[PDB]
């Protein structure tokens, strides 16, 4: 009964390079900050948070994307752009051209992460408008949770031998981080490393907690002594190092507690939202020689 | 009485000894020895 | 209950199998060890249908009328 | 099967054109090893709908080493009931 | 299609005081028990768990709203009650009367918390049926953190003490605001901190040895506008753990559970039901949503 269609219109033609570019990737995903039917420009790809000008971002995108409607190319007309909507839990069609090309397979769970690799990969520029459309980084949900994990762990050892020399290994960083391994395949993935500035936000977190969460333990241990003790916490007191346990908290005054216990669990809650939870979808079937999955999206 | 819940934090048996009955087993019994 | 409570139900059904493991890792403290338990949701039921209690071949089988299906993730509690 | 059993997709590598591997829950008990004690019901049924536990183990090497790091709930996809 | 509609029975006249408190309310979000046309008003108030002389625990009563179906005023007849319902997931119009006022726009992200700045403004009492009615409160999602975030840090500090500028003020961009806790059930605030403490001191023994050296690099000269927690001084901690040689694989193993261990703390850090606001309009107060499912 309901009527679903997405119609972007132009002010200025396309040129006839750009077209076959839209028309490499007649499916895709895109990502559109608004749900009516007729539409600007500047909202359907991420050049309306990421840009050149403005410092690269990855938690401001991860922020946006779970507010964001996302939407499915149908066919591209000069110069009037046709998107589906997309719908919670609908049932439609996908054909996956992302650069770089990992393997789909059916009963994956496929999640949308911001791309963070190169940008010839991602975007496609519209010289017309002056204005850049980004593709998101189509990935599945195992590989999405690890694509991640190893490059942010180079993100950091990048950061300690930019500073000192002698700690870190160029050869033992390459080869144990940039090689991704999944379902029995290798991945050698592009690292960039010509000049990360994406994932400087979630390097500077993590270890803001490292240093604060075994400062925050030991004074929440010590404050939760009852007769109504929850019985596993006694257990996870032989888990923590021997090291944690000798600190003198005389040393950081109450005032100074306060600010560090507020800014300990307000990291944690910001931290593993963005962790967990965007715009996530699965797919029941696929095909190899087609390239089409059919998909259905599930919000939250 | 399972194996995987053998180190309950709370196990159905409790020790109670009657520390009057163990003084006058044991004094009686190093009156005879 | 929602999910935020279940998962706090969990660990009091789980209690014994935490603590009975974990008395080995005093001498063994391997990270790769500690992972211990994921919960996925299935999809919803709706309210008030009984489950009715079956038998096969003996076997006893509830039965849940009414269900439909919704995956969810992986989520590793402990 | 009764017709409305739940159900599990496994998955390790694409190996073949297509095959598939499927898990029901009375199946995963038998790949699980644990005691009799903990299900006393099913372990009598799951027993005489498959051998002793190594005719399911030959198709999956790794259930040592699978167990250890804890891979295990990260290749698990619920699919939901039989039609 | 689908109707939805709960019309409340009432046994007495009300009054035309209490009329004019509920007529002022004739958007609003209240939760109640079951799911029929008639129904009594002792389901219709939050009240059921927080009355005045049983001491409240706001984490319990957090706790009861996620269970609870929700469901929107349409008028207010001088008997009978009169609201629509609230289901996954369906849209509908959404106007906020509420009384410690914050500023929406279109895209913007809600929650529904208990009362928790002003129990007396916030609930009205019946006195013609002598049951009283207590309306909840929405809230933006980094607000409806960060509520929680405060309250979870008073229940700590106030077993110690066994002073209130730092515990019970709740900071954001331009205001600040007044916790209310003068009668506070711990009990069931403190479950909560008894899980904190499982999982944030097995977080503290699978540290990544290379980000406490990253730490250890920047604070000390590199200063930069959030890191201003450490003052500009190391922690006597952050020394003793970076005597170890740094190597790749033991990290990888290691980030990979600090990062298993974060999706966990989902469950311990939930609102109630969100509400995901695709369309507000400024001057009408108005807005429109789809109900989430818990």
């Amino acid at each position: 009964a309901l009527d679903k269609s997405i119609v972007v219109n132009l002010t200025s033609r396309l040129f006839a390079d750009e077209l076959a570019a839209l028309q490499s990737k007649i499916g895709s995903v895109l990502p559109l900050g608004d749900c009516h039917r007729l539409q600007n420009i500047q909202a359907l790809g991420l050049g309306c948070v990421c840009s050149r000008e403005t410092s690269p971002d990855y938690i401001q995108i991860m922020q946006y994307l779970s507010k964001c409607t996302l939407a499915v190319l149908e066919e591209v007309r000069p110069d009037s752009l046709r998107l589906t909507r997309m719908d919670p839990s609908d049932n439609l069609q996908i054909k996956n051209v992302y650069a770089p090309f990992f393997q789909w397979d059916s009963n994956t769970q496929l999640a949308v992460l911001p791309p963070l690799f190169s940008r010839k990969d991602s975007t496609i520029v519209l010289e017309s408008n002056g204005f850049d459309i980004v593709f998101p980084m189509v990935v599945p949900q195992q590989l999405g949770h690890a694509i991640l994990q190893q490059l942010l762990v180079y993100h950091i050892y990048s950061k300690i031998s930019a500073g000192a020399p002698g700690d870190v290994n160029m050869a033992e960083l390459d080869l144990y981080t940039t090689n991704v391994s999944f379902m029995g395949r290798t991945y050698r993935l592009d690292v960039d490393n010509t000049d990360l500035r994406v994932l400087d936000d979630l390097s500077m977190y993590l270890c803001i907690l490292s240093a604060l969460v075994p400062r925050g333990c030991l004074r929440l241990l010590t404050a939760l002594v009852r007769h109504d003790r929850h019985p596993l916490t006694e257990v996870f007191e032989g888990v923590v190092p021997d090291e944690v346990t000798r600190i003198d908290l005389d040393q950081l005054s109450v005032p100074d507690d306060i600010t560090r216990m507020r800014v300990m669990f307000s990291y944690l809650q910001s931290l593993s939202s963005i962790f967990n939870l965007g715009p996530r979808l699965h797919v029941y079937a696929y095909s190899a020689e087609t390239l089409a999955a059919s998909c259905w999206y599930s919000p939250r | 009485t399972e194996a995987g819940r053998f180190w309950a934090p709370h196990p159905e048996n409790v020790l109670f000894i009657h520390k009057p009955t163990m003084e006058e087993t044991r004094r009686v019994a190093l009156g005879l020895r | 209950k929602g999910f935020a409570e279940v998962v706090a139900m969990i660990k009091d059904h789980f209690t014994d199998v935490i603590r009975t493991k974990y008395i080995q890792l005093r001498h063994e403290l391997y990270i790769n060890r500690l992972v211990f338990g994921a919960v996925c949701t299935l999809g919803t039921v709706p309210f008030d249908s009984h489950p009715v209690h079956q038998s096969l071949n003996s076997l006893p089988v509830l039965v849940f009328a009414n269900f439909e299906a919704a995956c969810g993730p992986w989520t590793v509690f402990l | 099967e009764p017709l409305g059993t739940f159900l599990f997709s496994f998955k390790q590598e694409d190996n073949g054109s297509s095959m598939d591997m499927l898990l029901t829950p009375t199946s995963l008990f038998m790949l699980s090893g644990m005691e009799a004690a903990k299900a006393p019901q099913t372990h009598k049924v799951a027993g005489v709908w498959y051998g002793s536990g190594s005719g399911l183990a030959d198709f999956i090497p790794n259930l040592s080493e699978l167990m250890d790091t804890g891979e295990f709930h990260t290749l698990l996809t619920p699919v939901g009931p039989m039609v």
